[PDB]
């Protein structure tokens, strides 16, 4: 027979605030499936480059849609290399450390945008991102 | 897990419904194109975050086939919610949800359940939303969901927080992006990390 305390809001911390934007655009994200040789979808929404103001560091940060959970986590490095798909002008795959699953895992994925315009600014601002990690 | 909050949450319906899919997709983004019929009950975590704080639904992933398991009567019990799921294009699916509705509340009196019609994403639904009825009754609730497109897709889980809770405007927050731990990986076999990043290259994205 217990009631109970209908909880506090919490103030919303996306953990961004310590960050600037460098790109903000909707995509489709892929990874690549190691054990099938297939690649498996692992989320549609919106990504992000983001630099810490402080540490410098840049990160590529995305979020699911509707549930806002995080598909993708992981710094950028001078490192990666990002290598567009087949012939589409639309996509790249690059190998990355990955914690959306809050754990650090590497993975191979594929980052698929609607006009090949997004996808060379993507490539564009990524690149830019690495023009300050040398 | 950490948060305080979490709900017992019970799947059921037909087998081929797209029950296991539905908690997939959410579980990783996949969407898993095979029919691989559960065997008996998966028990998956699922946390969402909200304007007051993380919950989180251990989700009974039930098979809907009568013939894999046992004592399902079983899993049902001090289940808080369900969903009961069924495919719009096979409409025995659909008129078998009347019996999934009797055996859990036979066994959990007060649960809010949620009716999914899965798989709207196919072009011909031969049951409509405007068939869909069973609702009616206060604690139940439809939506037309696809784990194909994502249609409607975090909604039964909307619904259902707002239910448990007891706050009708929660909302499902950003989840926080924690800064990734100080650890890249190891360049001896970077050597090695191209081929397979090839073999990713060498493959077409779906579509
Ligand atoms: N076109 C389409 N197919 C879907 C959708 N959701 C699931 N499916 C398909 O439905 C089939 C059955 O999936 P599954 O989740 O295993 O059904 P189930 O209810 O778990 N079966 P069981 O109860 O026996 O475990 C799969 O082949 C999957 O591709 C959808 O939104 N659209
Ligand atoms: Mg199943």
């Amino acid at each position: 027979e217990p009631v109970v305390p209908l909880p506090d809001k919490i103030e919303v911390k996306t953990g961004e605030e310590d960050e600037e934007e460098f790109f903000c655009n909707r995509a489709k994200l892929f990874r690549f499936d190691v054990e099938s040789k297939e690649w498996k979808e692992r989320g549609i929404g919106n990504v992000k480059i983001l630099r810490h103001k402080t540490s410098g560091k840049i990160r590529l940060l995305m979020r699911r849609e509707q549930v806002l959970k995080i598909c993708a986590n992981h710094y950028i490095s001078p490192d990666m290399k990002l290598t567009p798909n087949a012939g589409s002008d639309r996509s790249f795959v690059w190998h990355a450390l990955d914690y959306a699953d809050e754990l650090p895992k590497p993975e191979q994925l594929a980052i698929r945008f609607k006009t090949p315009e997004e996808a060379a600014l993507f490539k564009c601002k990524f690149e830019e991102a690495q023009s300050i990690l040398k | 897990g950490e948060p305080q909050v979490q709900f017992k949450l019970v799947l059921v319906g037909d087998g081929g419904t797209g029950k296991t899919t539905f908690v997939k997709r959410h579980l990783t983004g996949e969407f898993e194109k095979k029919a691989v019929a559960t065997l008996g009950v998966e028990v998956h975590p699922l946390v969402f975050h909200t304007n007051r704080g993380p919950i989180k639904f251990n989700v009974w992933d039930t098979a809907g086939q009568e013939k894999f398991g046992g004592l399902r009567d079983g899993y049902y019990i001090q289940a808080q919610c369900a969903i009961i799921m069924f495919d719009v294009t096979s409409r025995v699916t659909y008129k078998n949800v009347p019996n999934w509705h009797r055996d859990l509340v036979r066994v959990c009196e007060n649960i809010p359940i949620v009716l999914c019609g899965n798989k709207v994403d196919i072009k011909d639904r031969k049951v409509k939303a405007k068939s869909i009825v069973f609702h009616r009754k206060k604690n139940l609730q439809y939506y037309d969901i696809s784990a194909k497109s994502n249609y409607n897709f975090e909604k039964p889980f909307l619904w259902l927080a707002r239910k448990l809770i007891g706050d009708p405007n929660l909302e499902f927050v950003a989840m926080p992006a924690l800064a990734p731990p100080e650890v890249v990986m190891d360049p001896a076999l970077a050597a090695q990390y191209e081929h397979d990043l090839e073999v990713a290259q060498t493959t077409a994205l779906p579509d």
